[PDB]
């Protein structure tokens, strides 16, 4: 098998030897811990072994001293020849790292990573931001409210995010490097108890902003940045020009001003994205009449759905739509309505 | 004396610690004023009963004062 | 065989090594010393190794130097053939724990458990409580009246 | 130990004053009580 590391976090790790896990169908073949052939040493964060112009490492061993092919019986091979594909999972990784000496050398020799896992996942809190060309993954800790002898600064998870990734406080929001992080501007992805925490936390604040809750010791949260954004005062990254649009009052929330009627429409084709996924179109509610989200692409679900206010506060809505392969087909986005 | 009294030797001050903060300033810790932020200084705060606040084998004074690695990124160098 | 393993307690344990006994009808065909490849670096408790969303670890080994895949002769392969099914024990777990120095780095070299279970066993009384999720088992001890 | 902390959060916990380690496991009961020995040993395993 052919593969390649990578690494994303804030520390590096000489010495690396990771574990891989072969499974073909409901089995599972082989358990190979690397050797010194594919052993790893250095990684500096934000990269790869090797590097991005050279091809990727080969293991073909299990001992520890490199021979005994892996092997494979007949059944098994009747089905890998038969079309199929075997799936190849990572277990654990054990590195070193490195302290050094009174202004004198640095050492590594059995400063391992191993211990310090369980230690540093027992305390903090994960936080992992997804945009479409690298990935991050950071550890915040958090305090415990239950042992009153426990002293540890506590922060709002709107704090955590700032403190993680390098964000400064541009014009109140915080923007990381020419990107609009916020509440209402980003995807919030949890599990179920986390999700469960943050709900049940909400009733209790006086503004209902969820960076003001409270960070907790077991949480995990991921976010994701939109890949097409409709500011109207600035940043409006679009190839194909918005229909019907209006200019009054455009700044950010809590100026809603304009109640117009009509239809708005927008058509890409699909030189722009990518086939075969599964989108998500979002927004935000006002205190219209009525309105309807016809969606314009085949090869997927065309029809529309109401709008259906409950209230004038904002609440979001959210759909999705399927796309096409790459064809002379365009998306098209119409949205009728009376009252904004 | 009376507020310099540090029970972990983290060496620094339990009064610059639980307090508004800190900043490092030619490699020795100093208290924290609201006008050092044009200058680039930064302002963070930790645990006064521990030598290792986040459980990473780096103390507080080494993780601080960039005195451990220059690989590692500045987004993880307050405590 | 795809085993997985689990740890229900208190204290973590390092580099765990566990040792299983293969039986199939009264025999017992080996016993495995698990090797450096299906070795495991963490075991926080209450959780798996693997976690709970990868497939189970596979042994098919039996040296120290990893060769010599286990052999089964002709009548226990006719038994294993006509239906029947074999049954794995753990017998005993080898593994480690932390200390750490003077307000310095944690070190686990040579720190083994394995000397600290006659003692705790021969001093306490075992308490399990088991409900429909998990399962917790916790050591008391208790005082001698002689 | 008086009885008016409880409402705090603190327990109260004795211990065998001719030992450094009544319980056999390989921390002591000072290192036991102040959890000043591993962060992922649960807080279940804190009184001696």
């Amino acid at each position: 098998a052919n593969v390649r590391y990578y690494n994303t976090g804030t520390a590096p790790m000489y010495k690396v030897t990771p574990t891989t896990n072969l499974v073909l169908d409901g089995d599972t073949l082989s358990t190979i811990k690397a050797q010194e052939n594919q052993i790893g040493n250095n990684l500096s964060p934000g990269d790869t072994y090797p590097k991005k112009g050279l091809s990727p490492l080969a293991l073909n061993t299990m001992d520890q001293f490199s021979s005994r092919l892996i092997p494979i019986n007949y059944d098994q091979l009747k089905k890998l020849d038969a079309g199929k594909q075997i799936k190849l999972e990572t277990t654990q990784v054990s590195g070193n790292f490195g302290t050094k000496n009174s202004s004198g050398q640095i050492v590594t020799e059995g400063n391992s990573w191993s211990d310090y896992i369980s230690q540093i996942d027992s305390i903090s809190a994960s936080i992992i931001l997804d945009t479409e060309n690298e990935s991050y993954e950071r550890r915040v800790t958090a305090k415990n409210l239950q042992d009153p002898e426990d002293k540890t600064p506590e922060l709002t998870i709107g704090e955590a995010i700032e403190k993680a990734f390098g964000a400064t406080k541009k014009d109140g929001l915080l923007y990381f490097n020419d990107i609009p992080i916020d509440e209402s501007c980003v995807e919030l992805i949890f599990d179920d108890n986390t999700a469960n925490k943050i709900k049940d936390s909400l009733k209790t604040l006086s503004d209902k902003k969820i960076y003001n809750v409270k960070l907790e010791r077991g949480m995990n949260i991921l976010i994701k940045t939109p890949t097409y954004f409709t500011n109207f005062d600035d940043y409006n990254n679009y190839p194909s020009t918005w229909s019907n649009v209006n200019t009054t009052n455009q700044d950010g929330l809590q100026g809603s001003a304009n109640k117009l009627n009509g239809e708005t429409k927008i058509k890409i084709p699909m030189s722009e994205l990518k086939p075969y996924k599964r989108y998500v179109f979002s927004g935000y509610s006002k205190d219209p009449l009525t309105s309807n989200s016809i969606i314009v692409k085949i090869k997927a679900k065309e029809e529309k759905t109401d709008y259906l206010v409950p209230e004038q506060g904002y609440t979001k809505f959210s759909y999705e739509f399927e796309t096409t392969e790459k064809d002379s087909s365009n998306i098209e986005i119409t949205l009728i309505g009376s009252g904004t | 004396w009376e507020d310099e009294d540090l029970d972990t030797d983290n060496d620094n001050i339990p009064d610059s610690y639980e307090r508004n903060g800190y900043t490092i300033k030619d490699l020795i810790a100093v208290k924290w004023e609201d006008s050092f932020a044009e200058q680039g200084y930064k302002k963070y705060v930790s645990n006064y009963l521990e030598s290792n606040t986040a459980g990473d084998p780096y103390t507080d004074y080494e993780k601080a004062s960039g005195s451990f690695d220059k690989a590692i990124k500045t987004e993880a160098r307050d405590p």
